[PDB]
RNA sequence: GGAAGCUGGAAGACGGAAUCGUUAUUAAGCGCCAGGUAGUCCUGGACACUGAAUCC
RNA sequence: UUUUUUUUUUUUUUU
RNA sequence: CGUAGCUGUAGAUGAAUGCUAAUUAUAGAGUAU
RNA sequence: UUUUUUUUUU
């Protein structure tokens, strides 16, 4: 390990592989290790030179809490996702809680169900129970053991909403309310200005009366004194109304206390803010053709605020985009929430890991017959590109 | 592959707008100008009075509201079939944002005035 | 290990450090291979190929020798150059043979550069000729960006590992092998950061310090005429030629690559790991030159401030012995950053100067001569400093340029206050009775491209210069002026000014003499021989610039109009002779500025 | 986030940041405008010429800046105030399209047009103070907390601004009242407000009760540096209770809690100056614990100085003598502090007690002058001070340079009067005629006559005078000699107002033709 | 001011139906030079237009089934000629129209440039002293490279403005616009 | 007369038989406009890309 | 081009 | 430019496009279900 | 075969 092994292979056992990531393979690589015939190999890795300057910031963020390190997430733009079957195994094995999730996306273009509210955003309580079961399979022994705040109690709504944003939508209505009701006090001059204060001064008072009496928040008091944060098993024996709830409790609540390092990874993050499947009455005209766009949904807007990753004082959040499931054309970066200096622009490999990747397949009984007299000459045809590496070699004897 | 806007991303049908982020193709011109009717009359200041009933949100989406937007909107896009070649279409969004402009009618974003524009 | 017959993954935790310890001449280098060369001969159509020259070589290097030139000026001209290289180094009645000799080698080392750049040297060649020039220190800004690719290209080559050594006999006794591969690993850090930081200017960028210049970007102009004309009957010409020749308007331009910042990015990493291993002063000075680059290494990641926090950390926390002669260096490269453990560092750096002066004799002058000439060649490796003060006579000629740029260093930071009021004139009464023994002649004369850099400091801190006027005394108009009159029509007075710098260039064009007249204007800032002497002084100036000022940068055009038409300037400058008519001049070609308020910023209220 | 700048060392010393930011301004995009004025923000030394050309250019590029971004422009703003005449222009041409029901600009675009020149009736006060009485029901307890401090600064206020907050907090407070709780959460929301309305002179009878601890047995409020609200609140025209339950407490009367060097004396002073208290015979202990921490070297170049100017005023209240402790006993080698950051402190401190030695007894009474001695030792202070601010003058932003006016102008009137050495050069170079960025003053809008108004230079650094008017309207015990030469009233706190007005009277008289002048325009404390 | 204008270049063009008639205008063209007053003279640089054709189609005999066509191929020839610093205004234009022969018509094209304020400054240079304290070939234009560059650059600037204005007001039935009635 | 939305249970998986001919940028597919002096064709004229096989 | 891009190709032209 | 490569849907037993209460465009006039 | 923006979410 250091700078002078770039490029090499790290062998990975494959149970205990699976164990490190019981959800699946980080990326496409599920799609090359079913190409071996046999059942009983390794799994390698290459050790590409953009994961040793981020490996490295790791270890200084962790010795500092025992404003030099830095306290946000980084962008992998450009093998961008390649890197991730590396820093997640390695970063579990250290004690540190990793939020896994490659494939986002099954949440908004799968069967589900949708409930319109007052609120705007729309819940899927079937993808709702999903997320945690998914979550606690390797992430377990800790979360019980975690304490909990009681400055973070019951704030939230339904859907997640916070309080003070849930009982804006209702302004309207109230306003309305109050407008009739003050004939009243208004039909009983003495100064020309204190008549008009007086009556002004009426407003105020029934104004904050109506707003603690009319709401009527949920304060989860199915559970009146909790003890943890994962002794939350209400949650997944009612799914038709608490499944929203407490999926954003367990968020808020791993924001404010400093126990333990925590690290969220989303992968292919570039398929989000299009639009989704799903069919509505939202559409603006022509905007959408009554569509529901994939970042107004419960599930994909948790994962769509890179802004919010100043409040992780525990870690940070981390994301890539190499797929073509969209073409990423310009890819404004900085109406995002990312910035300029944090965002990491990968290049092709260098014609020393392409001698490598070549020489790995070759032991894997992969390959035929691969003569080094051609082995620069596939260089200029595929360009040193994964994706088209991969590909060629497969279809073709290869060499 | 087939995508909208051909390999240069065209877009002959959208406009700008130089205040906040906002934008709709002319189909939706024709009913957000109808809608906002009361606002266009008393800016200003029976055969004046003839549109008042098209003001309706539901009539809008009914049979005979359908037409009625159908019959403003030509379709510039389709023209004759000797048109062809130099003897192309352009954007007509040239004369569509002087009405824009000049009507005075608020976005439904922020309620501003005259504030279209070309894109 | 493992039960499953695999590495323990608790083994790869953290990142192992770099050594590049070592660190020698190519002089004791030969002295082993000339011993060493009975036991080195013990060692298909090519097996005669990679011996016939492999031993040719090892006998004559210990073409004929270092005589013979001209007609001799492939590697020939790669093992020509070890000679010449190392015979120069050996140095670090009698003057009148040396000189013979030492003239000679260095008019022969530049002979064979012409020759060298007209043909691309090879993988095996392109190394050792950039390894030779840092041992020596002459190193070449047209030439080094040449040979950068070759050590890139095949650095990251498919045959890196597996290919054995090259054949020049000068890597087997090397302590790296495994070729290419792992020799650039084991580099010296102190060569390493030539890399980084390499300058990829060209000559034509002169519109920082020279003026404006207009770049050409249509070199050929074809223009047709009547006895190249092509005939009104095009379509039988075609058919009078044996393949077709005319053809379409198809050009393919050049697309730079990386050119060699793709190594320099790997060669960056290297220097963090070298900074938590409490290694010596010296060796640390190479990570704050990498960390403090300006065209290279920009902003991409976010890891500059990262490795300089760390940096900043270490070297706080050291003892003051080994840190008081590591001063110029240091505060020279740490000055060009702002992070946000500034005032913390320079703290600590500011105390040690105390002591360092009063142990020094500074207020037996072998104290504070031995002391300087150290700070001067024995400290800096291949650093070049402000005004080129880069690794005595009669007294006090090479310690005040020394002195000179220190100053400047500490008034540079921009993050909290420099300095106190009190250091600052200790610190100038240091060295204003220092330069009053300067030899009050020869070469050996301050020019004014080193004293702006001083003077351009003070410009910018918000702190006015003392009233001393000996400094300027000593400098300028004593000999740097007569004397170029001295060595060898309307039109030859522009020529007069502009020959000065051409070659040896006493000042950078517009850069450094635009702000003297602007400092003389201030110096004594309240207002109601020092009088005498600066009205001589900004009409000597003045008049060097009149003649140019049609070709010179807006920006730099506006200072020197500004500073002409003040209360503190001379007399009888502005009459209707060479200013009054210039004025408007420049007003009209740029009307969007103040006319009226022309001498606002800088006029008759001083500041 | 880790802060990082790199310098334009690309030839290590070449051409001059000033000037080449300088042309680049006149030509170029609205974007690269805001990029640049930042850099002035940050920068150590200020041009006066380069502010009124970003101000005169802010107006013509003033159709391209989205809502959002002069909001972020005139934030930076808040530093060193400045302005000109023509800004005023830009921004009344488009606050109104700004109102689209905004929750927080209620108090950013009001505490950023409380300094330099605002409250334009018809063009700026008409929209904020109709949107804002009628926005009542969507507060916050954080916003609503700092705008007692804006309206506090306000002058010639109205009756429906001042009774829309005084209602607001009684109905949020109530929400609260049913130990970090209330200790931290409820009685800091209830001093805090207090003080804010009373400094309009106004109160209702729903507010003083609730206000009140109901119970006397609620000990343990505050620490010693949080117990002043109450008793400023107090002591105006006819309040009190709120002070002690009975003039007896447990952590206000035994010397506070517990004063000490550990960063508790800095505090207590800063919070003195901000409050109109005078020093009671308990409140008289602090200047005791001067004379023992000022033996300390620590503590003699880290807040000595700071402490000193902060609290001139009050003479007898901080120092024994006006001479004895502002003397140099040991300053003759420890006179340099940070070039000029804390020196120029020292200027303004001698300068001000210079003003009560004057006006003791020969026309103001309130008590008497010491041995002809003290003014002798007094001399020799300054005479050694502003010599060493000769080199070090160019290391002073735009504020550090404003108050040294009013501080250097003294020094020439007692001098003449019937000395100091350097009072021919440094007085008559650059600090008896200053050319800085005048900043706009501070007007009421109760005379209605904006439409006739100038500008003329004086100590004040701008005045309303206009052709028309021009010499014509702005131009017993406590009003007979007090409403005279003085024309200060010993609230506000007079040491500081009066030798403000009195300068800019002489000023306006000496250059100008301005006479029967109207002072009055006095603001609240 | 009208005395202030001066012939910049002038662009002679040529439109010539056969190929014996353009190349009797060229031999023309060329016997008119070498006989002005000055040394050397005006050299125009040759621009071949290339050779647009039209050729119609119709049906062939009558009373056919169309089984065969018959061609009617109409040809054309073009030429272009440049000028620069054209001092001489009568030695130019009456030899470029006097070197026609048969159906060649031709079209020329004026460019004028008029001069700003004259710049004059730089009066004699400060001086002080120390204190001591032809290649002209036979078929070429005589006219400078540098101005022929800055000239050829506007009329290439010209060139494109024209071409996008002119697409932009080019549709069927002038005067129609989108929802106008 | 041309095109388009909506609506849609017009008639067809028959015949390996037989008649029209291609001398390879041939054959087989797909895409564009120039003229026919307002619109107005699946034919004719005319250009370009992929482009196999056989004993001819 | 390790602060560079973010991508299919036509039937006249850089004389 | 079209079949692109690439990549989602149903690895269609069910993709045939004509019929018409109804409008788009040229024209002086092409209308009635 | 379909992208965010002028700001009111701990």
């Amino acid at each position: 390990v250091g700078v002078e092994d770039v490029g090499r292979f790290r062998l990975f056992d494959r149970h205990r592989l699976v164990e490190l990531l019981p959800e699946g393979l980080a990326g496409e690589l599920s799609r090359d290790v079913e190409m071996i015939p046999s059942a009983t190999s390794p799994i390698g890795v290459m050790l590409r030179k953009a994961t040793l300057e981020l490996q490295m910031q790791l270890e200084l963020f962790a010795r500092v809490h025992a404003l030099a390190a830095v306290q946000r997430g980084f962008l992998l733009d450009g093998g961008k996702s390649c890197v991730l079957n590396y820093l997640i195994p390695w970063a579990r094995e250290n004690n540190w809680l990793v939020v896994y999730e490659p494939l986002p996306s099954r949440y908004a273009r799968e069967i589900g169900d949708i409930k319109r509210s007052s609120a705007g955003v729309y819940i899927q309580s079937s993808f709702s129970q999903e997320f945690l079961e998914r979550l606690g399979r390797f992430n377990r022994r800790l979360l019980e053991e975690l304490p909990v705040a009681r400055r973070c109690y019951g704030q939230a709504a339904l859907d997640g909403v916070h309080r003070l944003y849930a009982e804006r939508s209702y302004h309207s209505l109230l306003e309305k309310a109050l407008e009739k009701d003050l004939d009243e006090i208004r039909e009983q001059l003495d100064s020309q200005l204190r008549e008009e204060i007086l009556l002004a001064r009426e407003r105020l008072a029934l104004w904050h009366t109506y707003r603690r009496e009319v709401s009527i928040p949920s304060m989860k008091s199915r559970l009146p004194n909790p003890a943890s944060v994962w002794e939350i098993a209400e949650f997944g024996l009612q799914n038709e109304a608490f499944a929203t709830q407490a999926l954003y409790e367990v968020w808020e609540q791993l924001k404010k206390q400093t126990q333990l390092n925590v690290l969220i990874a989303v992968d292919e993050w570039n398929e989000c803010f299009p639009v989704s499947e799903y069919v509505s009455m939202r559409y603006e005209g022509t905007r959408f053709n009554g569509h529901i766009p994939a970042f107004h949904l419960s599930t994909p807007r948790l994962l769509s605020r890179f802004d919010d990753a100043q409040q992780f004082q525990r870690g940070l959040k981390i994301c890539a985009t190499s797929w073509r499931r969209s073409n990423r054309r310009d890819y404004r970066p900085d109406l995002l929430g990312v910035r300029q200096e944090e965002i990491r622009t990968v290049r092709n490999f260098s014609p020393l890991e392409f001698a490598n990747f070549v020489a790995y397949y070759h032991k894997k009984k992969i390959l035929h017959e691969f003569p080094r007299e051609k082995l620069d000459y596939f260089y200029m045809l595929s360009g040193g590109n994964g994706f088209q590496a991969r590909r060629l070699l497969a279809s073709l004897y290869g060499g | 592959a087939r995508r909208v806007g051909g390999i240069g991303r065209r877009c002959f049908l959208t406009l700008h707008c130089s205040a906040c982020s906002f934008f709709f193709q002319t189909s939706d011109a024709i009913k957000l100008i109808l809608t906002q009717q009361h606002h266009i009359l008393r800016k200003k200041g029976a055969s004046k009075f003839s549109l008042l009933p098209l003001a309706d949100a539901s009539l809008l989406l009914k049979r005979r509201g359908a037409l009625v937007l159908r019959s403003l909107h030509g379709d510039p896009l389709v023209g004759s079939r000797r048109q062809r070649g130099e003897f192309a279409p352009q954007a007509p969004t040239a004369e569509m944002a002087k009405m824009l402009n000049k009507s005075c009618v608020p976005c439904p974003r922020c309620k501003r005035e005259g504030r279209w524009e070309e894109g | 290990l493992l039960d499953t017959g695999e590495i323990v993954p608790g083994a790869f935790a953290s990142v192992k450090k770099v050594g590049d310890f070592p660190l020698l001449p190519l002089s004791l280098l030969l002295s082993r291979l000339k011993e060493r060369r009975q036991e080195l001969l013990r060692d298909f159509a090519r097996e005669e190929e990679r011996i016939q020259r492999k031993i040719k070589i090892l006998e004559l290097l210990a073409s004929q020798g270092a005589i013979g030139d001209a007609k001799r000026i492939h590697a020939d001209a790669v093992n020509l150059l070890l000679l010449l290289a190392a015979e120069a180094e050996t140095l670090a009645e009698e003057r009148q043979l040396w000189r013979l000799k030492c003239e000679g080698n260095e008019e022969k080392w530049n002979l064979c550069i012409s020759r060298l750049k007209e043909l691309a040297l090879d993988h095996e060649d392109s190394f050792l000729v950039f390894y030779a020039m840092c041992s020596t220190n002459r190193f070449d800004a047209v030439l080094l960006p040449a040979l950068l690719e070759r050590l890139e290209a095949s650095f990251f080559s498919s045959q890196a590992l597996s290919k054995p050594l090259f054949h020049p006999i000068f890597e087997v006794w090397d302590p790296p092998c495994e070729s290419f591969a792992a020799l650039i690993n084991v580099l010296p850090l102190s060569a390493k950061a030539v890399v980084v930081t390499a300058d990829r200017r060209s000559e034509r960028e002169r519109r920082e310090n020279e003026g404006w210049l207009a770049p050409p970007e249509a070199p050929p102009l074809v223009l047709p005429n009547w006895q190249t004309m092509h005939p009104v009957d095009m379509e039988a010409w075609e058919k009078k030629q044996r393949r077709v020749v005319r053809t379409r308007h198809v050009k393919a331009k050049i697309i730079r690559q990386a050119d060699g910042r793709k190594l320099a990015a790997t060669m960056a990493l290297h220097g963090r790991q070298a900074i938590h291993r409490d290694a010596a002063v010296s060796s640390l000075v190479s990570v704050a030159a990498m960390c403090a680059s300006n065209s290279q290494r920009a902003l991409r990641g976010e890891l500059l401030p990262e490795t300089l926090n760390l940096l900043a950390a270490e070297l706080l926390g050291r003892s003051a012995d080994a840190l008081s002669p590591h001063l110029l260096s240091l505060s020279f490269l740490l000055s060009q950053s702002s992070v946000s453990l500034t005032e913390r560092l320079f703290l600590h750096l500011e105390a040690v100067l105390r002591g360092w002066l009063e142990e020094n004799g500074f207020v037996a002058s072998e104290k504070r001569r031995k002391a300087s000439e150290e700070q001067l060649r024995n400290l800096p490796p291949g650093l070049n400093v402000f005004g080129l003060v880069q690794s005595d006579t009669e007294s006090a000629l090479w310690e005040s340029r020394v002195l000179a740029a220190l100053l400047s260093s500490f008034l540079r930071v921009d993050d909290y206050r420099p300095s106190l009021d009190f250091v600052l004139l200790l610190s100038d009464a240091l060295r204003n009775s220092l330069r009053r023994t300067a030899v009050l002649h020869e070469k050996d004369v301050l020019s004014l491209k080193e004293t702006g850099a001083l003077l351009s400091s003070f410009a910018t801190s918000g702190y006015a210069v003392p009233p001393s006027l000996m400094a300027c005394l000593v400098e300028h108009f004593l000999y740097d002026v007569d004397l170029f009159l001295t060595s060898s029509s309307s039109s030859s007075a522009e020529e007069a000014e502009q020959l000065s710098q051409s070659f040896f260039c006493s000042s950078r064009g517009r850069a450094t003499p635009g702000d003297c007249a602007t400092l003389l204007h201030s110096l004594a800032s309240p207002s109601p021989n020092l009088e005498k002497l600066r009205f001589e002084a900004m009409t000597q100036a003045w008049r060097l610039v009149a003649p140019v000022l049609h070709l010179l940068q807006p920006p730099c055009k506006l200072l020197i109009l500004n500073s002409l038409q003040t209360a503190h300037a001379p007399p009888d400058v502005s009459s209707t002779a060479f200013f009054q008519r210039s004025l408007e001049t420049f007003l009209r070609d740029n009307p969007d500025v103040d006319s009226s308020l022309l001498g606002s910023l800088f006029g008759t209220q001083g500041r | 986030f880790s802060s990082l700048r790199l310098s334009q060392k690309d030839a290590r010393g070449s051409g001059y940041l000033p000037a080449q930011r300088f042309l680049s301004l006149l030509k170029a995009s609205p974007e690269e405008y805001r990029s640049l004025l930042r850099e002035a923000t940050q920068a150590k030394i200020v041009d006066p010429a380069f502010l009124r050309v970003a101000s005169q250019r802010f107006f013509a590029l003033s159709d391209r800046f989205y809502p959002p971004e002069i909001l972020d422009i005139l934030s930076d703003f808040a530093s060193f105030p400045y302005s000109d005449e023509a800004l005023l222009a830009a921004v009344a041409g488009r606050l109104e399209d700004q109102l689209v029901e905004p929750s927080p600009k209620r108090l950013a675009a009001l505490l950023s047009l409380s300094a330099r020149l605002g409250l334009c009736h018809p063009s700026i006060r008409d929209p904020l103070t109709k949107h804002i009485e009628e926005k009542m029901y969507a507060f916050d307890a954080a916003l609503l907390d700092s705008l007692c401090r804006t309206v506090g600064s306000l002058l010639s206020p109205r009756l429906p601004l001042l009774d829309g907050l005084a209602t607001q907090a009684q109905l949020l407070a109530s929400d609260l009242r049913a130990d970090e709780v209330a200790q931290r959460r409820y009685i800091a929301l209830l001093f805090r407000c207090l003080e804010g309305l009373s400094r309009q002179r106004y109160s209702q009878s729903a507010l003083v009760d609730a206000c009140v601890a109901c119970a006397e047995q609620h000990g343990q409020a505050f620490p010693l540096h949080d117990t002043l609200r109450a008793v400023a609140a107090a002591r105006r025209l006819d309040l009190a209770g709120i002070e002690e339950p009975l003039r007896r407490s447990d952590m206000a009367d035994k010397v506070n809690r517990a004063t000490d060097r550990g960063d508790q004396l800095l505090a207590l002073l800063r919070h003195l100056d901000l409050l109109r208290l005078r020093d009671s015979q308990l409140l008289q202990k602090v200047s005791e614990a001067v004379e023992l921490h000022s033996q300390k070297a620590a503590f003699l170049a880290t807040q000595l100085p700071e402490a000193l100017l902060h609290l001139t005023r009050l003479a007898p209240a901080d120092l024994r003598l006006p001479v004895a402790l502002l003397s140099q006993p040991s300053l003759l080698a420890m006179a340099p502090r940070l070039s000029a950051a804390q020196l120029q402190q020292l200027l303004s401190a001698s300068a001000l007690v210079l003003f009560q030695h004057i006006q003791r007894r020969e026309g103001g009474q309130g008590g008497d002058p010491l041995i002809a001695r003290e003014a002798e030792a007094l001399a020799k202070t300054v005479e050694r001070f502003l010599d060493l601010l000769k080199p070090q003058f160019l290391s002073l932003n735009l504020r550090d340079r404003r108050a040294l006016k009013e501080a250097a102008s003294l020094f020439l009137v007692e001098a003449k009067g019937a000395a100091l050495a350097p009072k021919t050069v440094d007085f008559c170079c650059f600090l008896e005629e200053a050319d800085v960025a005048p900043p706009l003053p501070l007007a009421p809008s109760g005379g209605v006559d904006f439409q006739s108004v100038g500008l003329v230079e004086a100590c004040s650094r701008l005045v309303l005078c206009a052709d028309a008017r021009f010499s014509e309207t702005r131009n017993e015990t406590t009003t007979c000699k007090l409403g005279g030469v003085s024309t200060d009233l010993p609230v506000s706190i007079t040491p500081q107002a009066a030798s403000s007005l009195l300068l800019t009277q002489l000023a306006l008289i000496r250059r100008g033709i301005l006479r029967h002048e109207i002072q009055t325009c006095i603001p609240p404390p | 001011a009208l005395s202030a204008y001066s012939l910049r270049s002038l662009i002679v063009t040529y439109n010539s139906r056969n190929r014996s008639s353009m190349n009797a205008t060229i031999e023309n063209l060329k016997n008119a030079l070498r006989w002005t007053s000055p040394s050397e003279s005006s050299s125009p640089s040759s621009a071949p237009s290339s050779a647009p054709s039209s050729a119609p189609s119709s049906s062939w005999s009558p009373f056919k089934y169309k089984y065969a066509l018959r061609h009617y191929v109409f040809e054309d020839h073009r030429y272009a000629f440049a000028f620069y610093d054209v001092n001489s205004v009568q030695e130019v234009v009456s030899a470029a129209l006097g070197a026609m022969a048969g159906e060649t018509c031709c079209s020329c094209r004026f460019s004028w440039r008029f001069a700003g304020r004259p710049p004059v400054s730089l009066p004699t240079p400060p001086r002080l002293v120390p204190s001591s304290r032809a290649t002209v070939l036979r078929g070429h234009c005589p006219t400078d490279k540098e101005f022929i560059r800055r000239a050829l650059e506007e009329e290439q600037a010209v060139e494109r403005i024209r071409k996008k204005l002119d697409k932009k007001q080019l549709q069927w039935f002038p005067g129609k616009t989108p929802w106008a009635p």
